[PDB]
């Protein structure tokens, strides 16, 4: 039980982690798939 | 005594299952169909130029 | 529960990411097939004009 309640904190907090590089690391892709869009919707 | 959801859990983890698998299928639909159309046709209109 | 509600916070966007590469691959195809039928017309159009 308190094995599997510090996996589910530490997993939580490690998933909020790796969703942030993937939207702030580098351009970010949320930024060159705005720049690819916007190219065909041109 | 809190309770983690089990249920939430699984359906979640299925439901990323799912994401990874939809991207596995449009990656490799691009990769069979798209791409495989797209190379023909350009190698086929330079061999008649 | 604020671990819970930040994971799905989390989860949502990468939804989210996923979401927006099927539309812009969409959008790629269906100008990839548009532009093709404004090629061929014009092929058709200027065969017509010899007739005169």
């Amino acid at each position: 039980e308190l094995e599997s309640i510090a996996q589910f904190t530490e997993t939580s907090e490690n998933i909020v982690d790796v969703v942030r590089e993937r939207h702030q690391s580098k351009s970010t892709l949320c930024e060159k798939m705005k720049e690819l869009r916007q190219s065909y919707e041109a | 005594g809190v309770r983690l959801d089990l249920q939430y859990l699984h359906g979640k983890a299925k439901f990323e299952s799912e994401v990874l698998t939809r991207l596995r299928n449009m990656r490799h639909k691009i990769k069979r169909e798209d791409l495989v159309s797209i190379e023909k046709i350009i190698a086929d209109r330079e061999r008649e130029w | 529960p604020d671990c819970a509600s930040n994971m799905d916070n989390a989860l949502m966007r990468m939804e989210s990411l996923e979401a927006e590469m099927e539309e812009v691959t969409e959008q790629i195809l269906t100008w990839r097939e548009q532009q093709k039928t404004a090629f061929q017309m014009n092929s058709d159009a200027n065969s017509s004009c010899i007739t005169a």
